[PDB]
């Protein structure tokens, strides 16, 4: 897994590759790892791929009910609180590592949560397998008073790098952009240049290939 | 606390033909989830119409592939230059191998050729020089993946005649060499799809009466 | 004595034109000792089909437990649970023992009534949900099954050709796998019609 | 983590790095080390980051109320918090914090409380990885009721000796001062320091 | 992996399976567990397997060395206990070999022995080695007479070799089968079990469990 | 030698149109202290090879001695030792590595990862790669550690392919070099600002550039960076 | 360990137990009933973990004749299965599970039919001709699997059992001191006199 | 000498599943001719000469006389002694 | 493990030995004669691990022949013990010991004796009038501490063994497949035909 | 143990402290650690005390017959003798020397070498327990080519403080200065240096 979040002037970006993996084994080649707390906070997730999903989507009802609460717009803030506190409560058995990324009314937000309890803040952060070889990127190509563009095209690079540069990411790249005046775009399959190649030749069997003992009906209406 | 192992990944396929043999391998050498190379050949020729791989830790499958060209050239300068048959270079291996029985060369090796009666021929080894001449065999990281795959294609396993309800199974036949190609070139599309240790590249050393080529082609990065 | 190899077993879903298929082996054995030839392990709640592959124990309890919120899940709503929403229930309850798991590894294949499209789904012992469109694969000949399925599958199977595909799959992934075979069921699904066929395989 | 508190004549100021690292891995170069939790009482920590974190965040939540209910706390009060949660909990715990406040009663103080809940008063408390590699220097060049300058550059100093030897520390020297004019942050880059 | 060996009026019979596993996963099925010492003397291959390849093949070089040297035929007590000072010598050092010694001489006629890594050399009529030698074990003490033809013998090690290769998940393959008489062993074909199961089903009336 | 005490971080090298550069940081680390400065961890044999090691500081000492004793011993008798029977980077590296996997074989390895790098007699690119497991790997980049990790993509952004290698001109491979080792100074908590590069080039020769430090770093967005999420001040 | 086995003849469910508790390296007892008469149509044979066995077949006697008590009425065979799958299944993730495995040989009335189920200490019940519980099976099945037709008297049963016991005092390490053979068809649960 | 052969054509046959030719038997036999001297050595050479015939598949029908000069020939007929 | 008995009468010492060998849950073999006929009036029963039995027992068979031939005498059935005894005492300290448990019954012709020796794997040699190696003493002593007297019989010595080895086949986990019994007198060593 | 070694111009001068400790018990407290291996050729000591000694007492054997082969060694020689001493038996040793030598053409040397046997030339070296404490204090007081009496103070503020911080040292501040009018040896007493 290799997630990237990128701020820029108006507002701030995340990507994430799509490969999931059960050890060495690719599980799923198009597995979106963009999650939505809420319609304008999202946050990309690494480690225990169900703990993320089940945690992200606890806060974002806790988020949204918190919301429906209070009549406001839900705020960055509150979620990475209450993903620290759930998190250091159950003293890192929870193996999620998100970076969230949002627009709420007090602006763009981009933080990285471990799965200890601990958040750290920055204009650029890189969390997964591939993290490093993103980071790479990152520091290599990272300035103040980013553009749109401009922050699409570094986080987009980051998972090109960590997709070829680390066993642990591939296949294709999803992005979030959240700006300050509109609302969340959640391009899935922003970028695929892992098209598979055609197969040298079809494996449609002759009909009658297989040996059958018995068939029969099966009743699944009532 | 030093483990003297590793494992490179990687993966190998022989397929025994009428008048031929092929042994391919990908070319991407890893370790953990880093690429080392994208192109380390692990088929070598050997001599003699005798193609050899040991996948597995390159370390000792570079020292027995080393090991197996110096005997073959001791065995040219000690027997009147006598060419060394395909079963005698795989007992040769088979003792190589054992030498190390209790610090085992960590690599499954397989090599193809031709014997003595002109047909093609393919052996098996275990880290530890277990040997048997087989029609197809694959090794390394997909091993698992590919298996399986030939004997659906290779050995028509499962497949009975269509229509017979299962009382005549498929007559066996012996593929052309541009269908053994194909079926290893899907073989290892289909390896670097669901694999992360295979990718980069496809290298197949085809040995004929006519002696050794090759054959290169592109695999997905990811 | 890994919870998940002590009694063994594999499923495979897929999906075609306007139809799925869901396969699984009959095989259920201490280890190396094999016990019962009649263990299969596709059950159907409504027109939704689960597969599950792991500790025999847990899947039984697993489609009881299925089962019964399936049918509370009717007489509330009074509709038949349709694919998604099975599949989010098996999520949300194989996590509702996060640290307690149940050593198993369902997979949801079935046609949403109202759309028809052919929806499967597979999880981990903890619920992440792995939604493919090609196939779904789960056992302990789980790279076997991976290896025949990126081979064999090309999208757009008429239910003919996706028996024969799934078929020639879960027999030669089982051939390749000790834990797995003596035995072998396809259900293929239709969007009124599901057939569910024996296979002959090797019994070793 | 390197991390430093001095009580000058004006107030105290608080110095620190900002390099945390997962093993080799700098996993954040510009992580802000200081923390607050009240007005004109901030912390220096070190060791496990949720665990200060939450340390520090309960703290700010009791200090809060204790804001509401009973008036400005004193920077002791801080302190035992701080050493409460800290010592009831040491068995979960892997933190050692200072904790410098500014009252017009007390002045300026200084309380480190390291691992195991023990909490000690001093002048100037230094901690983390690489305060024991200036634990000599400090101990040469620590004078009290020092002025703001010659404060700044006795922690400079420090933390700059300390990132060029712990491996562990680096990035940019933040600080924090804390006075009767308010609450100052201060950051220096490692094209100043790495030249003293 | 199941090897049973047994002697009988008509000689000696020799079943093996074919199936070589690393875990879970059946890394080949055209194994042969039956390894043509010489023409005179078999061996059977369950455990380790190059372990029992390179032994019982370096165990045949030592016979042929005797054959040279005495200018007569080893004696089947000769190589099996050549083979257990062999283990023996390197026993405590990993090797793991439960093999049976087979051959058929003047001096001993039909002779069997069990030779295992733990240095245990026991001369016997009827042995199985292996993980599903406990079925072929029940087969054949329920089924066993001296008086067997060479046809009910050879029939009755493929039937036990067919039912460890059932009941057992590290035992399959294929059958291979060989008939040791005074002038020497005789290969009866290599069945597979897939096939054999279905044909034994019909022909025996057993496996009633199993549909087919 | 089975625990590295003195251990020296990441190795990176590269190729281009007309050789190979390689670099490497000067810092000997004792453990988690950076405790010595100015260690050169480039050794030039000749005018055509460079080994550049990381690990343990005393091994690499030992491989500098032995380097040089098969310099002395390749002039033994050698009135070629000048021309064509001078020391080949191939020969120094297949020996460094026959060393390193006996080494391992028995027991008690060389705790390295070695680079070699250099330009052949007739002028091909020479760049190999071996470790304490004896594992040998050749590729148009190729690093060290934390250099493999990072440095790496950046680098095989300039040559994904052996193709890469003709049209990549010296600056640009230097200029990626250096970006690899301000990048790796940024995230390697084992890193130091002081490095060397040595550049091997089948035309201009070997240049060896010591004391180089890492320049134009950005920092000025900490001054932004408050708290660890709620904290504004 | 302990040997039980089961088969399933047409109209009778025959049970074998072995005789023998030993604690140690002396044989304790060779006359041990290794049985509970859950319902008079449905016998239990247990085996495992000592202490743990004979407390669990107790506590699911109690629990059968307390619904055949309350309700009037005896519990299919199927039906006491699932329960005694379902108390085990509870049981493996308790504070100290149940190590102990069953054969449940019953007689549906309903049906008129034999069933014979097993489950072992995790809860996997499986409704099989014959089975067995231990490294038994490792030999009995392979006899079983060639001289087991469905259509088979509980005579031939028996005999088929005997050979099993046979096999078992051969080929075994242990002297499990003979069977208690019990027979469950329409008529009831009986004990075969010497075996 | 005889030992020596023996266990040197076994020996070959076990490492590369193949008889031996003619010619590296006669000649692994001649090895040993000068391994005299004053444990790599013996007190003197053999007093012995020998026929040593074979067929292989390389060179066919082949004679040999190895003499203890370490020195052997390929003749067509040789006689030998008094 | 496996059943070593010895008794010795006044006339005679009869060994018995399990006629079982079992590797894993299979019985091998129901018919294994343990014994090793060292000299024509000194046999010895032997039992412990698989392999190191046989291989020790033969060992001292073929030097106890080596001796008898070369000096043309038999040793007495003292003089075979303490090379045994030497033997296993040598090997407790070697890199691979032997773990073999012996019992050696023999007839002195020069005294006109019997005698029985029981011996260790650790070389630890007594003289008893019944001795037995493994569990099987655990219950034999108890029965011939009561009837064993020193005027008894060969068959009155077959009898008590016939009660120990009904004892042991009564309360023993396991089947050792009967016993071989065998009789070493004046006349040399033979083996009744049957004994159960 | 706190040990260093320093250049002047006119030579070098080592300094160590006193105190060897078996655990937290002072064993003795007034220990040489500055070892003679040649007339000018002097090391430091830490780690294990038989290590060192033994390391030291081959060292000057090798240098003695140096000296009667082939004359005065050279420092770097020394250095390359414990360099080998050290690095072929590092599985076997715990010892850090720091060697500081004389010699007419290259004025005063210092080389040490840790745990491994790497060998590293420095203008001056510390090393011991005590040695994290003064890695500031040194790398912000060290100068080049100081005078005798600068290179004193060095040494004793810096042991100074390492004594003070670090228990495992202590007792007395023990100097050999190495330079062309020869060998002098300096003690300073805690009642000195404490009040620096
Ligand atoms: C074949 C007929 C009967 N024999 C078997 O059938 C047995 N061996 C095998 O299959 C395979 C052959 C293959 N090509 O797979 N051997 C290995 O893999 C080798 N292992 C190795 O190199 C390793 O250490 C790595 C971890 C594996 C990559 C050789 C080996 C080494 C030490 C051993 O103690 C055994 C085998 C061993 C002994 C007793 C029984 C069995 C063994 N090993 C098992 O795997 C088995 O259980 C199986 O029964
Ligand atoms: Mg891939
Ligand atoms: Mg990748
Ligand atoms: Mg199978
Ligand atoms: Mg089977």
């Amino acid at each position: 897994t290799t997630i990237v979040g990128v701020k820029f002037n108006n507002g701030v970006v995340i990507a994430a590759d799509t490969r999931s993996t059960q050890g060495p084994i690719v599980a799923d080649k198009n597995c979106a790892k963009l999650h939505r707390i809420s319609p304008k906070i999202w946050c990309a997730g690494a480690g225990t791929a169900a703990d993320t999903e089940a945690v992200t989507q606890l806060i974002g009802s806790n988020i949204e009910l918190h919301s429906l609460y209070t009549s406001r717009e839900p705020r960055v803030v509150s979620a990475l609180q209450m993903l620290k506190q759930h998190l250091f409560k159950y003293q890192g058995h929870i193996g999620a590592y998100l970076i969230v990324a949002g627009v709420d009314p007090t602006g763009s937000h981009l933080f990285s949560i471990h799965a200890h309890g601990s958040t750290d803040v920055g204009y650029y952060l890189s969390l997964g397998s591939g993290s490093l070889a993103a980071m790479a990127v990152l520091e290599s190509h990272w300035k103040q008073d980013l553009t749109k563009e401009e922050a699409i095209k570094l986080a987009s690079d980051a998972i090109q790098a960590g997709i070829w540069n680390d066993l642990g990411s591939g296949s294709n790249v999803d992005v979030c952009v959240m700006e300050i005046g509109k609302d969340a775009e959640y391009l899935r399959n922003y970028l695929t240049p892992n098209v598979r190649e055609e197969k040298q030749k079809s494996y449609k069997f002759p009909r009658g290939t297989t040996a059958v003992l018995k068939e029969s009906i099966v009743n699944i209406c009532d | 606390q030093f483990n003297p192992y590793g494992d490179n990944g990687g993966t190998i396929l022989g397929i025994a033909g009428e008048d031929f043999a092929v042994l391919a391998g990908d070319t991407r050498n890893i370790t953990d989830y880093s690429i080392n190379s994208r192109y380390e050949p692990k088929v070598f020729d050997c001599g003699d119409n005798i193609v050899m791989s040991a996948n597995g830790f390159a370390a000792d499958g570079d020292a027995l592939v080393k090991r197996f060209k110096n005997s073959v050239k001791w065995y040219h300068f000690d027997h009147n230059d006598k060419k060394l048959s395909i079963n005698s270079a795989a007992r040769n291996i088979q003792h190589l191998l054992y030498g190390k029985r209790f610090f085992p060369y960590y690599v499954h090796t397989i090599i193809a050729g031709l014997d003595e009666d002109g047909k093609g021929a393919v052996y098996s080894f275990d880290p530890v020089g277990s040997y048997e001449r087989e029609q197809c065999r694959a090794g390394g990281a997909a091993a698992s993946l590919i298996m399986p795959f030939l004997d659906n294609q290779v050995n028509f396993k499962n497949q009975y005649e269509p229509g017979t309800n299962g009382k005549v199974k498929k007559p066996l036949k012996y593929l052309s060499v541009e269908e053994v190609i194909k079926l290893v070139r899907d073989s290892f599309t289909s390896a670097t799809e669901r694999h992360i240790q295979v990718g980069d590249g496809l290298e197949i050393l085809i040995v004929t009466k006519d002696g050794v080529r090759k054959e290169f082609y592109e695999l997905k990065r990811d | 004595s890994d919870p998940s190899s002590i009694n063994g077993g594999i499923v495979v879903a897929m999906t075609g034109k306007d139809c799925v298929a869901i396969a699984c082996d009959l095989r259920l054995g201490s280890q190396s000792l094999g016990v019962s030839n009649k263990f299969e392990k596709i059950f159907h709640y409504g027109h939704v089909f689960l597969g599950i592959t792991g500790l025999a124990t847990d899947v039984t309890t697993l489609n009881e437990m299925f089962r019964y919120k399936t049918n509370l899940y009717k007489l509330k709503e009074e509709r038949a649970i349709e694919p998604e929403t099975f599949t989010q229930l098996v999520s949300s309850s194989l996590y509702e023992r996060r640290f307690g798991p149940y050593f198993v590894g369902p997979v949801v294949a079935g046609i949403n009534s109202k759309s028809g499209k052919p929806f499967i789904a597979g999880f981990d012992l903890i619920g992440c949900i792995d939604e493919a469109k090609d196939f779904i694969v789960s056992g302990t000949a789980s790279d076997q099954l991976f290896g025949m399925c990126e081979s064999l599958y090309e999208p757009n199977l008429e239910p003919e050709d996706l028996f024969e595909t799934i078929s020639q799959a879960l027999l030669n992934a089982a051939d390749r796998d000790a834990l797995s075979g003596w035995g072998a069921v396809v259900y293929i699904i239709k969007k009124d019609e599901v057939v569910k066929r024996y296979l002959k395989m090797r019994q070793d | 983590t390197s991390i430093m508190a001095v009580t000058f004549k004006d107030g105290v100021i608080l110095g620190a790095d900002s390099r945390t690292t997962t093993g080799a891995y700098i996993a954040n170069r510009v992580t802000d080390k200081l923390t607050r939790v009240h007005d004109k009482i901030w912390c220096c920590r070190s060791g496990s980051a949720a665990d200060t974190q939450a340390i520090a965040d309960i703290v700010q939540y009791h200090l809060e109320l204790y804001t509401s209910q009973y008036g400005t706390p004193s920077t002791e009060t801080a302190a035992s918090v701080f050493k409460e949660l800290c010592y009831e909990n040491k068995d979960n715990l892997t933190a050692g914090i200072i904790v410098a406040g500014y009252d017009d009663k007390n002045k300026g103080e200084v309380y480190t409380i390291p691992l195991g809940g023990s909490v000690h008063k001093l002048p100037y408390a230094i901690a983390g990885s690489g305060s024991t590699f200036i634990y000599g220097y400090c101990d040469k060049n620590f004078r009290e009721n020092m002025s703001k300058e010659e404060t700044v550059d006795f922690i400079k100093h420090s933390l700059s000796q300390a990132i060029k030897w712990d491996g562990s520390s680096g990035g940019v020297i933040r600080m924090v001062v804390l006075t009767a004019a308010g609450v100052e942050r201060l950051i220096f880059y490692p094209d100043e320091y790495e030249q003293l | 992996t199941t090897t049973l060996a047994f002697r009988f009026q008509g000689g000696i019979i020799v079943a093996v399976d074919s199936r070589a596993t690393a875990g879970n996963w059946v890394a080949s099925q055209t194994v042969k567990k039956v390894i043509e010492i010489n023409p005179f003397l078999l061996g059977t291959m369950a455990g380790g397997a190059a372990d029992c390849q390179f032994w019982e093949t370096w165990l045949g070089s030592q016979c042929r060395l005797h054959e040279l040297r005495e200018k007569e035929r080893i004696s089947v007590a000769a190589a099996s206990k050549i083979l257990s000072n062999l283990v023996y010598q390197y026993k405590g050092a990993g090797l793991s070999m439960g093999t049976m010694i087979c051959g058929y001489t003047r001096k001993e006629g039909p002779t069997i022995y069990y030779v295992d890594s733990d240095g245990t050399r026991l001369k016997g009529d009827i042995f199985c080695v292996g993980s599903g030698q406990t079925f072929a074990y029940g087969v054949l003490d329920s089924n066993y007479k001296w008086d067997l033809s060479v046809e009910d013998a050879l029939y009755l090690g493929k039937r036990s070799i067919l039912a460890a290769a059932h009941r057992d998940a590290y035992s399959g393959g294929s059958v291979n089968l060989y008939h040791v008489t005074e002038d020497g062993w005789i290969y009866h074909g290599n069945h597979d079990v897939g096939e054999l199961f279905w044909k034994v089903k019909e022909e025996e009336g057993s496996f009633n469990n199993v549909i087919g | 030698t089975q625990q590295p005490i003195v251990t020296g971080t990441s190795v990176i090298s590269m190729k281009y149109d007309n050789g190979v550069i390689i670099a490497a940081d000067n810092l000997g680390s004792y453990g988690s202290l950076l405790r010595f400065n100015g260690v050169e961890r480039l050794i030039p044999v000749g005018d055509n090879t460079v080994v550049g090691i990381s690990g343990d500081i005393s091994d690499m000492q030992h491989i500098e001695r032995l380097l040089k004793d098969l310099v002395t011993e390749n002039a033994y008798d050698n009135p070629l030792a000048d021309a064509e029977e001078a020391l080949e980077p191939s020969y120094i590296f297949e020996y460094l590595a026959t060393v390193m996997y006996q080494r391992r074989s028995k027991m008690n390895p060389l705790w390295n990862a070695i680079i070699v790098a250099g330009v052949q007699s007739n002028g091909d690119q020479f760049l190999r790669y071996v470790n304490l497991l004896g594992v040998t790997y050749s590729s148009p980049t190729l690093a060290t550690g934390f250099g493999a990790h990072m440095a790496n993509p950046l680098l095989r952004k300039v040559v994904d392919r052996e193709s890469d290698i003709p049209k990549t001109t010296v600056q640009v491979a230097e200029e990626a070099i250096v970006n690899a080792m301000r990048v790796l100074y940024y995230r390697d908590a084992r890193s130091s600002r002081n490095f060397s590069l040595a550049i091997i080039d089948k035309n201009t020769g070997l240049t060896f550039k010591k004391n180089l430090q890492v320049e134009n770093m950005k920092w000025d967005f900490a001054k932004d960076i408050k708290g660890y999420g709620t904290q504004k001040i | 360990m302990d040997i039980i086995l089961g088969i399933r003849v047409q109209d009778s469910v025959i049970l074998a137990s072995s005789k023998a508790v030993t604690r140690g390296i002396s044989v304790l007892k060779d006359s041990d009933d290794k049985t509970r008469q859950l319902s008079p149509h449905t016998l239990m044979s247990f085996a495992g973990e000592a202490g743990d066995t004979v407390q669990f077949a107790e506590y699911i006697q109690a629990n059968i004749q307390l619904y055949s008590i309350r309700e009037d009425y005896e519990l299919s065979p199927q039906a006491v299965s699932s329960f005694v799958r379902q108390e085990l299944a509870k049981s493996i993730r308790s504070r100290r599970p149940y190590q102990v495995n069953v054969l449940i040989g019953g007689y549906d009335k309903k049906k008129n039919k034999p069933e014979l189920y097993q489950i072992d200490y995790l809860g996997t019940k499986v409704e099989l001709p014959y089975g067995a519980h231990g490294y038994s099976g490792f030999y009995t099945f392979s006899l079983l699997d060639h001289h087991y037709r469905p259509d088979m008297t509980t005579e031939e049963g028996l005999d088929l059992l005997k050979l099993c016991v046979q096999e078992l005092e051969k080929r075994m390490p242990m002297d499990f001191k003979g069977v208690i053979v019990k027979i469950v068809d329409k008529d009831g649960i009986r004990q075969v006199d010497d075996f | 000498m005889i030992e020596h052969a023996r266990t040197a054509a076994v020996t070959h046959n076990l490492y590369y599943d193949e008889d031996i030719n003619v010619e590296s038997l006669t000649q692994s036999v001649c090895d040993l001719a000068l391994r005299f001297g004053e444990e790599r050595l013996m007190s003197r050479p053999f007093g012995v000469a020998l026929l040593i015939a074979g067929h292989d598949a390389d060179d066919g029908y082949q004679l040999f006389h190895a003499e203890p000069s370490g020195t052997f020939y390929r003749y067509n007929a040789k006689a030998i002694g008094s």
